[PDB]
């Protein structure tokens, strides 16, 4: 009331959580590799390996 | 209660008020106020805002 305002984030929930189901999603089914170039993919136990 | 005469809010502003002349109970809420931005691109590719 005041003259104090709050700006909303840019970006809200959801994509946060997208964002972290796909970096998720990349790290359960391409290891390490789709971080450093084209995702390649590989079976868990293996990559547990 | 019959006493109370004004209303204050937590952060110690007036929000209701009673009627002098007719003892009625209204609550005061400040008129509307916000910041105006302006979305534009590059005067020189266009002068639409």
């Amino acid at each position: 009331f005041n003259g104090l305002t709050v700006l909303p984030p840019l970006l809200t929930d959801e994509m946060i959580a997208q964002y972290t189901s796909a970096l998720l999603a990349g790290t359960i089914t391409s290891g390490w590799t789709f971080g450093a170039g084209p995702a390649l993919q590989i079976p868990f136990p293996m990559q547990m390996a | 209660l019959p006493f109370q005469q004004f209303g204050r809010d937590i952060a110690d502003t007036t929000d209701a008020v009673r009627d002098p002349q007719t003892l009625e109970i209204l609550d005061i809420t400040p008129c509307s106020f916000g910041g105006v931005s302006v979305i534009t691109p590059g005067t020189n590719t266009s002068n639409q805002v």
